[PDB]
């Protein structure tokens, strides 16, 4: 009733049937309520972004020229740069930071990155489907100046007017990157948060986005900051370990399904889990990552959740540096608390 | 300065 | 055998019998080994201080002129300043910081401070013994310029030559204070550590000093830094709570009994428990508190125990400040660790 | 600076 989740699937224009159905959504242990789906012109929408709460905007025209993109058009135009393509034999593409792996010798990534040309990505993808294989690929590459000219012309056709006014109104920093994500149906990016703001622009296919506010930190159990999986949840949403992660029993999400033309504001520090709909075919998304506003030169109380998260990260970072080794951070913290604060 | 934050995302810097 | 504790009591000169006996010592749950008792001229002694390990020095003449002090001589000469005198109905004089009590409304000190003149202290003391009362007093007052002239002349007669060379050789900071401690037999100062160096000069009576190295932090469970009892152990040595304080089962001490003329080096950050011998009469001690050496402008690994303690204190202090309230420090630390580092 | 220390003792500053 109020945990209505994604709502009843919207009907595509010209009576082309429901855009997707409930059977295409994985099933999880926690409840969810809908993210509001609004017009760009709607004051409530503006109110939501202003308060750093998520909103799906349905008519921004942010990536209007990308709406025609598909593998053929992109193979033809995207140029000959290298693309990072992740490979796995599980649906879950857990993000990991390769620069942090030296310190965590026992971290064994379930997904592998292969650099390859776009045409190779399409071939590899084609091979899989034809031999009916089980491996999965997820291409995740920042857009850069090696892309061909039509892609340049597409990008330039994005609604910069609208998004630059957002960046200005919110006091955000610079646009840092636009990630192009191309995924196979049923792919999942497990829950994590970002230390930038994100307008997440869906282009092809459908993605279910499950978000949790920064105040659910205690229910989602991020990896240690020096771990490769910093910012990512330790919890396996498909098999939650309630003994290690008791407060995942209290977690409550905000969810939506985005399709072509939709843009989801994912506010900085908000947890998000992203899945490409089962049997939905391939998905394409391009994101827009902005540095957040500078923090006030002085802090007002009561502190917000995301400011406590920032504090916790800085304590872990400083401890890692002062102790000279990140693996001592935990023993020190435990000594700090046991019998004194727990 | 304990509330300062950097800009890490699910993509290489 | 090697947990010989304080050793066999030394025999006073001129066959005046053992200075004290084992029945005068409270009994505790942990074992102890002896602190070395050495001559000032002994290279080992110098080696111990250099390494910041405790040593009882038997012939420094540090407070030679104070050796004649007793209540009469001091009532007569100590002047008319106010003396802080603590009062309690238990043997344990737990130190607390009055400036921190505002933040811990529920802290109810078992001992009370009364300012009073020395003659009043002696009267109050006299009254107690005569009416055979159970209350206890402990006078603890820094020596300052209000003291009378003979006390000034006594102080000036201290062995500054010897102790100034110590301060120099070790690279210590300034002498900050000389506390005069006057206690009733059976008084205990429960275990704590100091963030200064200490030469502890015994003048009258006997004190058993039990020390623990900084690396026993995990066994001794200091109060939170913003608590009034910062630097003091939470553990009741007379009734240890092994459920709250499991690692107090692993604690191992270094002990000695100091009498007139002895000086105990209590190195900075070393825990110490101090008791005036049962049925020993009153005790007098004067301490000498020096700021420690500046820390290296750069840190060498592996870090020492006392440097981890300094780190832990600075993390608690910074958290208290950033969160705007010391009582939030624990909830934040717990959120930091649960399911992530424990 | 995390290894810096002040000078607190069992007596009023
Ligand atoms: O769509 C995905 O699989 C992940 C996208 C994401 O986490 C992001 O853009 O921040
Ligand atoms: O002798 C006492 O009761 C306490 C002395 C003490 O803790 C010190 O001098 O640091
Ligand atoms: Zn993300
Ligand atoms: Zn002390």
């Amino acid at each position: 009733a109020v945990a209505s989740g994604s709502g009843e699937p919207r009907e595509e224009a010209g009576a082309l049937g429901p855009a997707w159905d409930e059977s295409q959504l994985r099933s999880y242990s926690f409840p969810t309520r809908p993210i509001p789906r609004l017009s760009q012109s709607d004051p409530r929408a503006e109110e939501l972004i202003e308060n750093e709460e998520p909103v799906v905007l349905t008519d921004t025209n942010l990536v209007y020229p990308a709406l025609k993109w598909d593998l053929e058009y992109l193979q033809e135009n995207i140029g000959n740069g290298d693309f990072s393509v992740y490979s796995a034999s599980t649906h879950k593409f857990l993000y990991y930071d390769e620069k942090k792996m030296a310190n965590f010798q026992n971290f064994k990534p379930r997904s592998n990155r292969e650099e390859m040309k776009f045409h190779e990505f399409v071939e590899k993808l084609q091979d899989i489907q034809q031999r009916g294989g089980e491996e999965r690929l997820y291409l995740q590459q920042t857009l850069n100046d090696t892309v061909g000219r039509k892609i340049v012309m597409d990008f330039l056709g994005f609604n910069w007017n609208w998004i630059n006014k957002q960046q200005g109104k919110r006091g955000w920093g610079q646009l840092t990157s636009n990630l192009l994500l191309i995924g196979m149906e049923g792919n999942v990016t497990p829950a994590h948060y970002e230390e930038q703001q994100n307008f997440f622009a869906q282009i092809k296919g459908y993605k279910r986005c499950i978000l949790f506010p920064p105040d659910q930190f205690e229910c989602l159990y991020p990896y240690p900051v020096h771990h490769p999986c910093d910012r990512q949840s330790q919890v396996d949403f498909d098999n939650p370990d309630y003994e290690r992660f008791p407060n995942f029993q209290n977690v409550v999400g905000y969810e939506t399904v985005v399709g072509p033309g939709d843009v989801l504001y994912i506010p900085m520090y908000w947890w998000h889990h992203i899945e490409s709909l089962l049997n939905g075919g391939i998905t394409i998304t391009v994101n827009f990552w902005y540095k957040g506003a500078p923090t006030p030169k002085r802090i007002e109380y009561p502190l917000k959740a995301h400011q406590k998260v920032a504090i916790m990260r800085n304590i872990e970072k400083m401890l890692g540096e002062a102790l000279g080794n990140p693996q001592e951070v935990g023993p020190l913290l435990n000594t700090m608390i046991k019998g004194r604060y727990n | 300065q304990l509330t300062s934050y950097d800009a890490e995302v699910n993509a290489p810097i």
